[PDB]
RNA sequence: UAAGGGCAGACGGUGGAUGCCUAGGCUCUCGGAGGCGAAGAAGGACGUGAUAAGCUGCGAAAAGCUGCGGGAAUCGGCACAUACGAAUUGAUCCGCAGAUAUCCGAAUGGGGCAACCCGUCAGGCCCCUGACACAUGAAUUCAUGAGCGAACGCGGGGAACUGAAACAUCUCAUUACCCGUAGGAGAAGAAAACAAAAGUGAUUCCCUCAGUAGUGGCGAGCGAACGGGGAU
RNA sequence: ACUGGAAAGUAUGGCCGAAGAGCAUGAAAGCUGCGUAUCCGACAUAUCGAGCACCUGAGUAGCGCGGGACACGAUCCUGUGUGAAUUGGCGGGGCCCAUCCCGUAAGGCUAAAUACUCCCGAGAGACCGAUAGUGAACCAGUACCGUGAGGGAAAGGUGAAAAGAACCUCGAAAGAGGAGUGCAAUAGACCCUGAACCCGUCUGCCUACAAGCGGUAGGAGCGCCAGGUGUGACUGCGUGCCUUUUGCAUAAUGAACCUACGAGUUACUGUUUGUGGCAAGGUUAAUUGUUAAGACAAGGAGCCGAAGCGAAAGCGAGUCUUAAAAGGGCGCCAGUCACGAGCAGUAGACGCGAAACCAAGUGAU
RNA sequence: UGAGGGUAGGGGUGAAAGGCUAAUCAAACUUGGAGAUAGCUCGUACUCCCCGAAAUGCAUUUAGGUGCAGCCUGUUGGAU
RNA sequence: AUUGACCGAUGGAGUGAGGGCAUGGGUGCUAAGGUCCAUGUCCGAGAGGAGAAGAAUCCGGACCACCGGCUAAGGUCCCG
RNA sequence: AUAGUAUAUCGGUAGGGGAGCAUUCCAGCGACGUAGAAGGGAAAAGGGCGACUUUUUCUGGAGUUUCUGGAAAAGC
């Protein structure tokens, strides 16, 4: 049958123009005052999935 | 000529066949290694599994929302308008754009500014970028949003 | 294994018998047991692009034209089915000792019945020409009206 | 279609069983015993092709030693005198000359002694 | 030298492989049809031959009886042998319509350990034996039903192993399975409908929409509709 | 005419064909037989106007409490307790209100396009060919096993034709030797062919002072038929094989032997790649038409490519971040459809193997 | 002690041994779900040619399993 | 200088029970064919020669054939 | 393997890659067979190498097969 997309991956990742995968950063949810502003600003940015994990993320999204 | 058919070189290839002796280099363990989960019949990969450590599709948060009234425009750039007109035209329109296979029938068109539109044209599109509209009007054209 | 007529009962207890351990009677290791990875009913058809098939039709006809195995004969219709009548045309055209294909533009029921009993004779309509039937005969006999049909269709 | 290579499968066994004729007991005709014995024998033959060159050179030297000693000279001193004089006759030729043509051997000795 | 033994060959024994073959299977396509039964079924018991174990056919009219159409020299089944017969005044054989059709079995006169035992009532023969009728339940004496049997339909009930690399929500699955009950199909079906200022108008089924919108210890998983193209 | 036991074979020379499908006949038949193409046939039986406010479905719609079905852990159903209005009404458009739009619940009936095969008729197969294919080619759900529910085999072939061996010899007769039939009896009833493991007899060479996985590399003599073949005095070297292991002659695992059987397959959805078609375009799906399942022609719905950035509104070779900018992030500065192949997931998914769990029955001989 | 009845599977029966319930009992037998699951053991068949490891780190209800890295190989582009 | 030995992209893996020896160490008893690390090496996955016979000590990396020659470690009274 | 004959290289478990043989059946062009097919016994000869192939003779008494392409119930 048809391949099924993982429901959690399709709410956490996105594709870019050249094929890289967009992602958010962790450690940004609730324990915030003790962290530095530089740390929090770096964590607020979007990032890309690492090369060693692209295969697993693509399998989760059905090679998308 | 059915007695002398031949396919192109390198077009057909024999399939791999495992577990049929030592000379093939694929017998015995038949490419599976020695023991463990991966050697058994019926093993399949658990796609998100990482051995028990919290997987990447769980360590990371969800983000965003999808708008149920989103509007998307098919981008038709400036250099296409001058190319199509000269090839085939001095008044471009959606029904003409569809007739030349450049856009589907039920699709909305916005004109952008990637190129030059030197030829003087009257243009009927659903949407126009600020720079794209100025490019036509400067080149002695007309812009009709409809 | 799930299609055999034996019961799923375990034949002998797991331990203590002194021989090899055994499950049910349908095992492929047993005489009269299951057939493993045998035939299954299959559909063998696959797709070819439409433009690919048109080009292969033209290549076979080009091969015929190059090998000089194309005869154009005037359109003929029989009053009644007679196998001896159609043998005359083949013998008069000197194509009767090897597989020959007759391309006809219309039904011609009388002609079909006259050529049916002859071993190395094939009849086809000019609009249903395919690659395999062209290459399956040494000689190709086109009727003067089948040329016009082919020219408009497979251009 | 169903494909079973009965004749071909059986022909492979029959060819090898011709090679195991002359063996002791079940090693000549019982298939899994005979094939085991034949395969082990082929390993011996690869090793014994090499040892043949060792055994025949040792036999040439022993015969040359006896022939030289009848003319008051050991093998080591005779060989040292030949290599000193540039004589390139090999040990197989000299041993043959020692055994079957003793007068020619005596001329080689008389040239370096 | 050989009591004996080893190896090779020749010729045999045993055993039933292989090659060749088919009388039986397997998967389908096209068309039809989709029941049988109280006027007694499905399935059985017992019988039935010149000869007769077993199958087949048949039912005390018992390898069979009577017509009509076909057909033309053999025939009395498998199936021999022996024996006696039938048939060109048309046997056997084939198609159609009739006759006969024991006992059990829904079994239905009452019982019963299926193929058995015991009755009432009206008739006719003579301690017996023929040939009728006699269950129950739902309608109005009459009419009806019951039981059996492929799958497909619709209803009533309804698991667990398993997956979640443990497990309880969840999954397996509105599955397996049990029960009730139709038809040649059934169910659905003619808007208190969709849609979004633009429109389509009953139901059913196929291709898309789409692994999308959603749903979810937001885990494993589950998963539409609108719109468009078709069949009808 | 030849070969042959026997022509249908082969070589000549004819003929038919709307019939050159096939099966049978002493080998392989268009012209020997049954048939085939085509045409013709049934006594039976079976089937095929204005106004007006009168009406328009009640323990119903709706609601509370507890459950169920909907993709779903507003809409639909209801066990329990309640409960409207009436065309200016009532219901729906995903809490809810307003407006607007759509529609008329609490009555009913309807063909087609869809699902299936115990069965009848006609066909087919790059399906099996007797340890295969149905459990069952024969006798089969039989024999046999079980109290019962239930479980459940093995087993095909003489020959063209029984012509199935009158009669003799040895034997008490079982068995054979002959004779005869036959192309063949080493086709003689367990009968086509007739392998291996295993078992005999004969012939040739070796062997009773000799000690290890049994061979291998040398090497006389002898025996047969011109240098081939059988044997092997004597010599050198040599602790089987598989699997599992850091490491096995291992006293770790495994097998009596032979013949036969026996374990990465297929479907669908992706992805990479070899080879092709078309190319800023590529490609059809369901289905339809013609012809006779295939073949040819239609079918553009949809899908991918063609612009990105942003959570989004939205801007656009830019965009987001900023009060703005600079900086910075992401972008800008040949695809598509197939064929073959590798791999992945869903299906039992390379094979054999649990202890167990659940459902419906059978058993207190 | 004979004959005939009755109690049926989380049930029966038990002067109680977890005894007995058709040579079977800490949950009978038969058929079905069903080819349950088995991170375990055993097994995996024609040929020749080229290259050729690892038994470490991190994480893990993890420790004889697995994910990623490290180390092999095919194709392709660069020099290093 | 170096037969080319390195890297990127992308298809396919296996391995994630190691072991001996030398050197530097911890632990142990300055025990263990012990155990835990580091640096090399060999066995694993490696035949041939010497050591009487020994996985990793000494010499040495097997394309095939040869009744040719030179050497390594180690040897030259006989078995040899 | 590189360069176009020269230079280098060729021990291997897990494992990756390349190139082939046999088996059953199909399409096409064609052959063989009672003047003896398949199968079975014996012998001889071939192959860069091999999986395997060819020939002769005995048995046997009716089917068999080259090459090119295609598909698997494709090897103990
Ligand atoms: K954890
Ligand atoms: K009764
Ligand atoms: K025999
Ligand atoms: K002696
Ligand atoms: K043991
Ligand atoms: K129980
Ligand atoms: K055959
Ligand atoms: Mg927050
Ligand atoms: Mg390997
Ligand atoms: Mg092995
Ligand atoms: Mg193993
Ligand atoms: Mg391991
Ligand atoms: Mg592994
Ligand atoms: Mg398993
Ligand atoms: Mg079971
Ligand atoms: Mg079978
Ligand atoms: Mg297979
Ligand atoms: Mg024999
Ligand atoms: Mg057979
Ligand atoms: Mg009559
Ligand atoms: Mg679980
Ligand atoms: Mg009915
Ligand atoms: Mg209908
Ligand atoms: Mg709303
Ligand atoms: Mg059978
Ligand atoms: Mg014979
Ligand atoms: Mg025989
Ligand atoms: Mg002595
Ligand atoms: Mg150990
Ligand atoms: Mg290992
Ligand atoms: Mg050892
Ligand atoms: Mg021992
Ligand atoms: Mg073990
Ligand atoms: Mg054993
Ligand atoms: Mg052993
Ligand atoms: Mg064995
Ligand atoms: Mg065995
Ligand atoms: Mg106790
Ligand atoms: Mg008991
Ligand atoms: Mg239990
Ligand atoms: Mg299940
Ligand atoms: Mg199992
Ligand atoms: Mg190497
Ligand atoms: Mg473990
Ligand atoms: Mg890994
Ligand atoms: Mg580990
Ligand atoms: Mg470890
Ligand atoms: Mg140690
Ligand atoms: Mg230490
Ligand atoms: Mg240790
Ligand atoms: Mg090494
Ligand atoms: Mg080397
Ligand atoms: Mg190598
Ligand atoms: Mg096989
Ligand atoms: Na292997
Ligand atoms: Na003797
Ligand atoms: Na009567
Ligand atoms: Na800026
Ligand atoms: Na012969
Ligand atoms: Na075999």
């Amino acid at each position: 049958p048809k391949l099924k997309t993982n429901s959690g991956a399709k709410k956490r990742f996105a594709l870019t123009g050249t094929g890289k995968i967009k992602r958010k950063h962790a450690f940004k949810s609730h324990i915030l005052t003790k962290k530095t502003k530089k740390q929090k600003r770096n964590l607020t940015y979007f990032s890309t999935v690492h090369k060693v994990d692209e295969n697993a993320v693509k399998q989760l999204l059905c090679l998308r | 000529n059915l007695s002398s058919l031949k396919p192109a070189e390198g077009a057909v290839k024999s399939r791999k066949r495992i577990g049929r002796g030592p000379g093939s280099g694929l017998g015995g363990t038949s490419t599976r290694g020695h023991k463990g989960a991966k050697s058994r019949s019926g093993y399949s990969k658990k796609i998100g599994f990482e051995g028990g450590q919290m997987p990447i599709q769980r360590r990371l948060p969800k983000f965003g929302f999808k708008n149920i009234n989103r509007v998307e425009y098919k981008p038709i750039n400036l250099s296409v308008l001058q190319t199509l007109s000269e090839a085939n035209l001095t008044k471009i329109s959606v029904e003409d754009l569809i007739a030349a296979g450049l856009v589907s029938r039920n699709s909305l068109v916005k004109i952008l500014a990637n190129g030059t539109v030197t030829t003087a044209l009257t243009v009927e599109a659903h949407a126009f970028s600020k720079t794209a509209e100025e490019a036509i009007v400067r080149a002695g054209g007309s812009v009709v949003k409809l | 294994r799930s299609e055999l007529s034996g019961s799923t009962r375990k034949l002998i207890r797991q331990k203590g018998s002194g021989g090899a351990r055994r499950g049910d009677i349908n095992s492929p290791l047993l005489s009269g047991g299951a057939r493993v990875f045998g035939p299954r009913p299959r559909n063998y058809s696959f797709k070819l692009n439409k433009k690919l098939k048109a080009l292969a039709r033209r290549s076979a006809l080009s091969y015929k034209a190059k090998n000089n195995e194309i005869i154009v004969v005037e359109d003929f219709n029989f009053d009644a089915p007679k196998t001896k009548a159609f043998k005359a045309i083949s013998a008069a055209l000197k194509v009767g000792e090897k597989k020959v294909l007759y391309v006809l533009p219309e039904v011609n029921k009388n002609v079909y019945l006259s050529a049916r009993n002859l071993p190395n004779t094939n009849l086809i309509l000019a609009n249903l020409i395919n690659t395999y039937t062209v290459l399956a005969s040494k000689n190709l006999v086109l009727t003067e009206r089948s040329v016009a049909v082919v020219n408009e269709l497979f251009k | 279609p169903r494909s079973v290579n009965h004749v071909a499968s059986r022909a492979k066994r029959k060819r090898i069983l011709k090679l195991t004729r002359g063996y002791f007991g079940a090693r000549k005709n019982v298939w899994t015993v005979a094939k085991n014995t034949w395969e082990k024998g082929l390993t011996y033959a690869y090793r014994d092709r090499k040892s043949k060159k060792r055994n025949f050179r040792a036999l040439w030297i022993q015969r040359i030693n006896a022939a030289a000693r009848l003319e008051g000279m050991s093998y080591s001193r005779l060989m040292g005198a030949l290599h000193a004089n540039g004589i390139e006759i090999n040990r197989k030729v000299l041993a043959d000359l020692a055994m079957n043509h003793p007068e020619a051997f005596r001329a080689i000795v008389a040239k370096v002694k």
